[PDB]
């Protein structure tokens, strides 16, 4: 019940999804062939929320992998944990978006979106009581951004009741992996604030810094970062994929973390994060995790929370623990950081507790903070956009697909409206 | 399944193609006869395959003087090419643009387009075109202008990449280089998606200083440029941690429709005896790429502004180090991008290491980086050409050949006006914005 | 009892019949020699409906293979599963119809039709209680079309009570395997709407598309298409060739699917259709088959049903299943597609259930839809006919055999009358 | 059991027959002496058999000059032919239609018909006739007109296929070609079921350009046409996935009784050295067949409209690919059928691959396709002949031979009128319909 459907757009989306399904299968004890070899019945008590039991007692992910080029698709397909996806789900195009959002949302995407929606509809009808959708994508690449926004708009048209999650890799503040990413980012944010229930802003820069400083890895391959983000998502869903002393679902998180329709952007965080040697030299206590999850150096969004206020906060633990301990820790952390919280929201911490650790560990924790600091991000992007739009650089590439200047004008206006609202609620009284 | 044909026009194009296809055959373990004793398909993008274990290139070799093409037919890569691809003329344009664009090439252009269309229709996911041509030679400039016009008419929106050979400021083997260069640029300015500036003078300097070869042959420069192009297409032809297509190249490196002239640069380039004594740090090789002495166009980048950069890495590369090196590059002062483009980088990472050709000159390296950089210093180079043109036009020298071979003087005036307009646009971009 | 006689006219008819008898023998466990080596008594409990028990305990098909040229006949005879037909049935001519309908119905066919009718009569007298006839032919080729129409007229004269089935390969909309096929098609349709109980329109284009897209075969040889159509026919008859929880026969299908005498043209469909690898990755559930059988991409007639209305629908399942499941699926599919059905026919789905799968599978299904979409087909053909008849192209070839222009005039008038009736009932209220 | 005799008239007919029977003997593994060391019977349709392992052809070799027939009798295929089939005249018509139709041929026509009737009565399922004859030679035109009239009188409704050699627009070995051509066409127009236009000029072009043989002999053209005819009759002589008889040919390719002049085309035709470097796609070879440069009549098909087409495939062919290729052909614009015929194709598929003759020039291919196409461009060709005729008639040149050999001038006027009427009918068909 509460079946969840997974969508993966863009190269980053597909890679993250591959690592994610690896992690999920490892949690549920699922062989690479797709059949179960696990040991605990609770694995299969809710295997149906993410998997479908194909006949002859096999399991397939309920995912939909989308692309405009066969490269990364085939790369995943050849790799292990690839031969379990149902092959009909691999929808891909040939032209390639060329890292352009206009192609990914007007010209190229408009031709595959129909087949994608058909597969979506088939999967929806297969499910018993649909819970919602989770989209894994970037915001810079043309395919991910454009096609994901298109699919989100279409789905929200076809499902104004279900829940929607997006795991977008926001561009880093310092570096810029592409050149035209401000345009795609602005348009994608426009569509997201239009029709998304919640958005999980994530930066590669913060992941780099976490892997280097905290985990003491000077050689972080993209596999590591994708593994971390996948662990985060799995921790998000484990509250319903497994029993718990205080269970939660996606709907509860949306209710608790979104006081206003537009202000649904969240910075995540995970704990504990220990090196290979520096692990046994620390006590794995709930206060330790709690204090770990509250600092700049462990936020997966490159923005110091101290610059703003924590509008809302959610926290999902795992494994056996004592509730009173968690309550006391949350109380202390809310007391000591009094200046860092919204005045008119008392007791702004949502708590969920699972019974299963993410494996290997005794107790883990996931943090989802909706703060006012993230506005800086948008501010930054907005400024950049204006610059690149004042000289109308690269404007012809997007113009040639039917888009016009007024599109960018409206998107920038909308972004500045959102920034104004965020600042307004930051200094509310 | 993402095909991209190759087109080689003129003697330079054909020799460069010889080197490039040698390099490709070495990359995929392909015999000269098309047989073969991490890899995916990979070679499918540039090699088509018949029923047997024989593969052929997706290339077209066109020339008006049968000498070099005959050498190819007699070259060790004889069994490789499909014989129909070796289109040979009878009389070369003889460093005359008019002949290469109005008289001679006009009479084989149809057959060339026919073979192009055959190879296009045989392919499915055609990414685009790769044109290999010089700039001074008559066949190169003329036939290339004609070919680009025809292709743009036929294949409207597909990738069209060019590899010109920018005539050196001082080493000019021909005498009429400015005329042909101005004409071919004025024509191609409205059709080419993205050019790739390279010059022989810079390659001479690099070969002498870095590789420590004092007396290089054209084969060596061809090997270098082949390495560059292989790095360019490795993303299509191989699995990488962050892949990239030619569409991304044209999107990222071209801010304005006219200004699409990025220059090339490659690293590391050291002798095998000097292969040791340096660990080849990723930041180290990045700095090497950004050094003005390692660029392949004789233009001091410190005289211009990098409007865009594209760094493509292959081998044992890790993203965080790339990020750190790029941040350090952004910190430095002498590299001043345009104010209105705060994001001056697109990155590409591949797992396949670069392959060193046995009998070559470079050393087996574990990592390599090619930078395609669109800067503003290139504008100055145009000025030089401008100057020369005016001289050779102030006395109407050599005009009679071009006039009598199907051209008018007003066309020359128009080409000069167009080049002046391009230089004006470069200056206009060079300024900073108010407010 | 209820013995059935099989007629195969034309090259296509003979090839389809050869594949068909192969399939039937495989179902009943019949050796190529024609003797039984099977394992289940139910095979021989109703072997007599299609086979005759020749002495010394052998079995012969109750078929009548007809042609005007020895080529394909001999090809089949030399092939395996050919040495079991009784040789006296191989009636063939020498002149060949030359892909002309006039020859196949006036001059050449009039000389063999007598011997064919004699063999038909002998077989009829051999049968105990005749059920009806099934004719396997094309509509383009001269022999198939002309001689089949002639035999149909003659038989209906000699048997105005029995039931008649025709499996005609209708010309494809896009391609045209011959040049003069509109004329033969029009005349054949004239004779069919005259004296046929039911006609199973089938196109090679749709079969191509099904084999390529669904089954993922880029190399479809005619053997594959003939195998598919033969599987369809076998599924049609299995309801009486085997026991069933809700059995049906040809007469029941004719009663249920033919509300009006002329409107007896049906588009068939089959399910499940899975690739060799993509089979285990799907659950073989009755809802899955049901939803599979309702879409454009699985109709053996090249016409989108959404362009018209499903006048009537029949569905024959096989293997063990739960009736309530089928009932619920039919209910849901009729509810969700409310705009796609005739208003004044409530509950327009006929259901039959067998006990034996077609071997290899757990459960299969066959769909026989009488829709108003197929009229487009006729419309298309009609238009083409008019064109080729306006300039009177090729008219002399048919004229030279005694046929006259008024023949074509009447046939086209009749076809347009049928089209008018179909459209009239499409928008009835 | 579906027999079809062969008739070879004139020197061209006899040489073509030499090539064709060489090809047949190779197809069925038959020695020149009739002995033999997927196949069905197959050879029964063209070979009759005696008690021993000796088979003979169902052919008739008739000529008025004993030279070539004597060469056949001395040829390596000596023991093959039944000696009575080699009817030889004494004095050739000498490129004079009157001699070939009134004086000489009139005196052996009865014996020829006698042998024809013998071979017909010995057969059972006779499909029809195959006539191999030129157009300019006196024997060809004259004897062929006489033979067609006699056969139509005797065998009313049976297949009668002809293989004329259309005189080239510029390469005319004879001088009086227009006269004989006009006369024989005016006569045969009311008897021939279906002709097959082929010309030597186009075959020269094809041999030079495709096969890369610069200096071809008549043997090579004969090999090509033999391959065409073998592809035509392979359906009768072999098992295929979609067989077809000559009756189907005449039905499909002849919309109007007078307009029954389809031209031939064949593919693939490439050298054995060029056999590789191309996979020979079915769509590829279809496009090759439809290219104007691969046709065997010097007429630009883009100047006319394909009233009908018949594509016959043999070898490893799959129907869906054929359907796709034909659909793609229908999509293209420059191929504009007549509006009133929306179905412009009949297809034939065979399993037997084409056989390459050892000592030949072509390469062993797995698939082959012959297109018999009835178009409207052929009308223009008639015009040319018309023109020439008028010239040679405006001065009454060469008339005296024809007059004094059993002909009248009003007959020439009537033949001109008939040719003009045929051209008028072609134009009338060329128009589009209203409403
Ligand atoms: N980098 C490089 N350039 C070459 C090489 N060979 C020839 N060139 C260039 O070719 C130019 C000589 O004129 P071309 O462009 O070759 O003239 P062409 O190709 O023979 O055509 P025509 O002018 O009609 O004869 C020189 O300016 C060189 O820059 C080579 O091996 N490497
Ligand atoms: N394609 C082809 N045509 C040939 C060949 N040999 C002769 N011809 C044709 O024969 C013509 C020469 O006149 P013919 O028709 O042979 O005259 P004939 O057959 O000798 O009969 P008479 O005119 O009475 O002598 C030329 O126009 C050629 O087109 C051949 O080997 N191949
Ligand atoms: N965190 C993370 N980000 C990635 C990964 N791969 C690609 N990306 C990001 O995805 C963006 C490229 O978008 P991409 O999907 O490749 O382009 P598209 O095809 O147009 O959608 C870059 O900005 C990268 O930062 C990965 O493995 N992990
Ligand atoms: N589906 C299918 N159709 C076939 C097959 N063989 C022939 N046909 C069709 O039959 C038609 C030819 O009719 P045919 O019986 O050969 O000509 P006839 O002798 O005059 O009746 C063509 O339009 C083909 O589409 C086959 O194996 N499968
Ligand atoms: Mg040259
Ligand atoms: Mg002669």
């Amino acid at each position: 019940m509460r079946e969840i459907v997974h969508i993966q757009a863009g190269q980053c989306g597909n890679q993250i999804g591959a690592k994610f399904w690896e992690v999920i299968s490892d949690e549920h004890g699922i062989d690479p062939s797709g059949n179960y070899v696990g040991d605990s019945d609770l694995q299969l008590e809710r295997i149906s929320v993410y998997y479908n039991e194909a006949s002859s007692h096999k399991y397939v992910p309920r995912a939909i992998l989308v692309d405009l080029e066969p490269g990364t698709m085939d790369s995943v397909r050849s790799g292990a944990f690839g031969h379990l996806f149902r092959p009909d789900n691999f929808i891909f195009g040939q032209s390639g978006a060329g890292n352009n959002w206009a192609k990914g949302h007007y010209t190229e995407g408009a031709e595959l979106v129909d087949s994608v929606l058909d597969v979506v509809r088939k999967e929806c009808e297969n499910c018993d009581c649909l819970q919602g959708f989770q989209l894994t994508h970037s915001l810079g690449g043309g395919t991910g951004s454009g096609m994901g926004t298109l699919l989100i708009s279409k789905v929200r048209e076809e499902y104004p009741d279900r829940i929607m999650n997006t795991f977008s890799v926001v561009p880093s503040p310092k570096v810029s992996d592409t050149v035209v990413e401000p345009y795609n980012a602005t348009l994608s944010i426009h569509q997201l604030v239009e029709n998304t229930d919640e958005t999980y802003c994530i930066d590669n820069e913060a992941l780099y810094d976490i892997c280097f400083r905290t985990l003491k890895l000077a050689t972080p391959t993209y596999g590591d970062l994708n593994h971390l983000v996948s662990a985060t998502m799995s921790g998000v869903t484990t509250s319903l994929r497994f029993p718990g002393q205080l269970n939660a679902d996606l709907r509860k998180l949306a209710v608790n973390m979104v006081p206003f329709p537009r202000l649904h952007f969240f910075m995540p965080g995970f704990a504990p994060l220990t090196a290979r040697g520096s692990q046994q030299y620390r006590a794995l206590t709930v206060p330790e995790l709690t204090q770990q999850m509250f600092d700049a150096k462990n936020m997966m969004a490159a923005c110091d929370p101290r610059h703003g206020r924590y509008l809302t906060v959610a926290t999902v633990f795992r494994g056996r623990m004592s509730m009173k301990e968690v309550d006391e820790q949350m109380l202390a952390i809310q007391s000591k950081n009094s200046s860092y919280f919204v005045e008119w929201i008392p007791n702004n911490v949502k708590v969920a507790v699972c019974d299963i650790p993410p494996r290997g560990l005794k107790m883990s924790s996931t943090f989802i903070g909706n703060s006012t600091a993230i506005q800086e991000l948008f501010k930054r992007i907005s400024e950049q956009f204006t610059a690149m739009f004042r000289r109308k650089a690269f404007l012809h590439w997007y113009t040639g697909e039917g888009m016009d200047e007024m599109e960018f004008t409206e998107a920038e206006s909308n972004m500045n409206d959102l920034v104004s609202e965020y600042q307004q609620y930051q200094d509310a009284t | 399944m993402r095909e991209c044909i190759s087109i080689h026009v003129g003697q330079a194009g054909v020799q460069i193609g010889n080197a490039c296809w040698e390099l490709y055959c070495l990359e995929h373990g392909i015999q000269p006869d098309g047989q073969m004793p991490h890899h995916h398909d990979s070679f499918n993008t540039f090699f088509s395959e018949t029923g047997a274990g024989k593969h052929v290139p997706r290339a077209v070799f066109v020339d008006l003087e049968p000498t070099v093409i005959d050498e190819v037919r007699t070259g060790t890569y004889r069994q490789l090419f499909h014989p129909e691809q070796l289109i040979t003329g009878k009389e070369d344009a003889a460093n005359n643009y008019a002949r290469g664009h109005y008289t001679i090439g006009k009479e084989i252009i149809d057959l060339v387009l026919d073979r192009i269309r055959k190879l296009a229709d045989q392919c499915t996911g055609l990414q685009g075109f790769l044109v290999f041509h010089s700039f001074g030679g008559g066949t190169g400039s003329g036939f290339t202008s004609l070919l680009m016009e025809r292709l743009s008419v036929d294949y409207g929106k597909k990738s069209k990449l060019e590899f010109s050979i920018y005539p050196a400021p001082q080493v000019s083997t021909a005498v009429v280089e400015p005329y042909n260069s101005i004409l071919t640029t004025h024509t191609t300015l409205e059709h080419s998606d993205c050019a790739f500036m390279v010059d022989n003078e810079a390659i001479y300097d690099i070969c002498r200083r870095n590789l420590d070869i004092e007396r290089p042959t054209y084969t060596n420069l061809n090997r270098l440029i082949s390495q560059i192009v292989s790095s360019i297409t490795a993303s299509l032809r191989f699995d990488g941690a962050l892949n990239v297509d030619l569409t991304e190249f044209q999107t990222n490196l071209v801010p304005y429709p006219r200004i699409h002239f990025p220059l090339a640069t490659y690293a590391p380039v050291i002798s095998a005896e000097k292969a040791y004594h340096e660990q080849l740090s990723v930041a180290e090789i990045t700095n090497a790429c950004f050094e003005p002495a390692n660029q392949m166009v004789k233009c001091d980048p410190r005289h211009g502004k990098y409007m865009a950069c594209c760094l493509l890495y292959r081998g044992d590369v890790v993203p965080k180090d790339v990020n750190a090196a790029i941040a350090t590059i952004k910190t430095k002062r002498s590299i001043q991008f345009v104010d209105w483009c705060p994001t001056g980088f697109k990155v590409g990472i591949n797992y396949q290491p670069p392959t060193v050709v046995p009998g070559g000159d470079l050393a087996k390296v574990q990592r390599a980086v090619c930078m395609l950089s669109n800067t503003t210093a290139i504008a100055e180079a145009w000025a030089r050409l401008d100057h020369k043109f005016d001289l050779m036009y102030a006395k109407r020298a050599f005009v009679h050949w071009y006039v009598g071979e199907g051209m008018e003087e007003g066309e020359f005036s128009e080409a000069r006006e167009d080049m002046a307009a391009l230089e004006k646009d470069y200056e206009e971009v060079g300024v900073d914005s108010v407010e």
